[PDB]
């Protein structure tokens, strides 16, 4: 109902471009690129956009008092400071990470955009001990006010501290100026959510057989087809899997029996987008539909809903039985008969299609979106050179 | 009060420096009017966060016509409030100013005013050229009160340092000295002993004026209370050649 500190939120509007609705959320690049970037989650059925690249912490609101303290320092700020969770008050200086390449926010000293004199871009650096990093809360309601506690779903001015800008949205530019923007709070996740070993939104994972899946090497199909193996699968970067589910909010909560599943493949970044016909295929977002990527889980062969929270820790990743089934077509994954066999959706195929599941880890699925990151940038640079 | 109100003027201010000097051709009526805005921005002195936007490097008018009475002195403490010793000297700006010193009714009050922006920069060849434009502009007056003010200025930019032109400079009261002995600049005569004794230190033609100088030193000493002053120091001048020596 409120936000404490170790909260993870996003930030949108649904800003215009000639009355648009545009649900326009901020995403950071990281990793490689030190700036920020708009990002349209409207048509998230037909193009769903990552959110990984935009979802933060809330690493430490403070009181503006509380800041002259590390101004008075020249360790670690109190490692707390104090606390506890310290549930958000308005009017105070918050400390904000990026989730996955984890860099601080902080502002720009510099003009990328209009000129427009002396305003200011995004940045993001990381020394947090500099108040590009530090950010005062203002509601933007009366119907409000400030120094009360913040609630779920409310629309603030967040305004700089060195150069004290508004959160400036410009046309399409994310930048720092005397004008402002409100800004939605979709809560994701909080807080801890829940326990260890359990279907957690947002998740990245394995799909094991008892033996495992797999998609081919390299050397292009673009790997475009899904099969089974043994092997270092696992260890190969191959093996991961980005759950979605389609609420926007709340996207990092309990995964349970049958929740709406965006799901995607890593390596590429091209979401399991099943063709309805007869077996499994693999495109980017555009072919992504409650025909192709949208599937369920059952803990039968035989056999999610509304939860504004974490939900329930369903299953576990080792104690896994889950027959999943595409929505669009009630089909179920089997396999058909190098051990590269061929999955396959299907009515039943065969009685082993409640798979087996293993969660990964932060820096494998780090380089993982660094390697997708990296060969975007590498093979359009190459026919760059081409030209 | 300007602590505030800079942070509330981030809102509308109302290209504006793209057509800056645009209607000088074209009444004084935009000229003045962000003459004042610039003038009233110019007055702000940790809280210097605003530095960069006092700083939102706008140079143009700096060098606008380097009214005139008007607006320049504002850009003058404006840059002298938000803005090496040496390097400014490239701003003339007095190339107009000191050169226009004979101009003969905006001009005759421009020039009794513009001497605290003459005094202003108390805070390598061509400021021999500055000197010159300032020796037009001080003999031109040698408005008497803002004068008096600049000669206190002079001598010290003078003394300010190439330190060839500076010595240069240092015998430029010499140069000016055949027509002494008017009263004047006694007190810029009775003073230049220090600008001898100036380039009395590294420094120790030249050696001829020096003796042409002591030749004037002995004729001031037989041309007969300011000048009764001032022969004091001109044997002063004679010691400081002693140790230099070891409308034009």
């Amino acid at each position: 109902q409120f936000l404490r500190t170790d909260d993870e939120v996003v930030l949108q509007c649904t800003a215009t471009i000639h009355k648009e609705q545009q649900k326009l959320c901020l995403a950071a690049e990281g990793f490689g690129n030190r700036l920020c970037f708009l990002e349209s989650t409207s048509n998230s059925k037909n193009v769903p956009p990552d959110l990984s690249i935009c979802t933060f912490v809330l690493e430490q609101s403070l009181s503006v008092r509380a800041l002259q303290e590390m101004l008075a320092n020249t360790f670690m700020m109190k490692t707390a400071q104090g606390g506890g969770h310290r549930t958000l008050l308005y009017g105070h200086a918050i400390l904000l990470r990026h989730s996955y390449s984890g860099m601080y926010l902080c502002c720009l000293s510099t003009s990328r955009s209009s000129t427009d004199k002396l305003a200011f871009d995004v940045g993001l650096q990381e020394d947090t001990t500099g108040e590009a990093c530090w950010w005062t809360i203002h509601p933007a309601s009366k119907q409000r006010s400030e120094g009360e506690k913040v609630r779920v779903g409310d629309d603030l001015i967040l305004v700089s501290v060195s150069s004290e800008r508004y959160l400036h949205l410009s046309y399409l530019h994310v930048d720092a100026a005397f004008q402002q923007t409100l800004w939605s709070v979709a809560p994701i996740s909080s807080g801890s959510e829940a326990a260890q070993g359990y279907l957690i939104g947002g998740d990245v994972l394995r799909l094991l057989h008892g033996e495992c899946l797999t998609v081919p090497s390299g050397e292009h199909e673009q790997r475009r087809t899904v099969h089974y193996e043994g092997g270092a699968v696992s260890v190969h970067a191959r093996s991961l899997w980005r759950l979605e589910t389609l609420r926007v909010a709340w996207s990092g909560s309990h995964i349970r029996w049958g929740q709406p599943f965006r799901l995607r493949h890593v390596t590429t970044g091209k979401y399991l987008s099943l063709m309805e016909d007869k077996s499994l295929l693999l495109m980017d977002k555009e072919k992504a539909d409650v025909k192709s990527t949208a599937f369920t889980f059952r803990s039968s062969k035989e056999k999610r809903k509304e939860v504004d929270g974490m939900g329930t820790s369903e299953i576990k990743y080792g104690d896994s039985v889950c027959f999943i089934q595409h929505i669009g077509t009630g089909l179920w994954l089997t396999y058909q008969s190098s051990i590269q066999r061929k999955a396959i959706m299907h009515h039943e195929g065969h009685m082993d299609d409640g798979l087996n599941l293993s969660r990964s880890q932060h820096e494998e699925s780090r380089t993982a979106r660094v390697i997708r990151s990296t060969v975007f940038l590498f093979n359009r640079f190459i026919r760059g050179l081409d030209a | 009060n300007a602590n505030v109100v800079v942070r509330l003027l981030i809102r509308r201010p109302e290209g504006l420096l793209a057509a800056m000097e645009e209607a000088i051709k074209i009444g004084n009526a935009i000229m003045t009017f962000y003459a004042a805005l610039i003038d009233l921005l110019g007055r702000c002195a940790e809280a210097i966060r605003i530095r960069s936007i006092l700083r939102s490097g706008d140079l143009v008018g700096v060098i606008s016509i380097a009214f005139c009475p008007d607006h320049k002195a504002a850009m003058v403490l404006f840059l002298d409030r938000v803005y090496v010793q040496d390097f400014l000297l490239h701003l003339l700006g007095f190339l107009p100013d000191l050169r226009a010193a004979a101009s003969l009714t905006d001009m005759a009050l421009a020039l009794n005013r513009y001497l605290c922006t003459a005094v202003l920069p108390l805070l390598l060849f061509a400021g021999t050229e500055h000197h010159a434009s300032l020796i037009d502009s001080l003999l031109h007056t040698v408005k008497g009160c803002s004068l008096t003010k600049a000669q206190r200025d002079s001598i010290e930019v003078c003394l300010l340092s190439r330190p060839s032109m500076m010595q240069h400079l240092l015998r430029r009261l010499v140069f000016d000295v055949p027509l002494l002995n008017k009263m004047p600049l006694k007190l810029l005569t009775n003073h230049y002993e220090r600008c001898w004794k100036y380039y009395c230190l590294p420094g120790g033609a030249s050696e001829e004026e020096l003796h042409l100088s002591r030749k004037l030193f002995w004729g001031i000493f037989d041309a007969l209370y300011e000048q009764e002053l001032f022969k004091l120091a001109l044997p002063c001048l004679s010691a400081v050649a002693g140790a230099l020596p070891p409308n034009f």
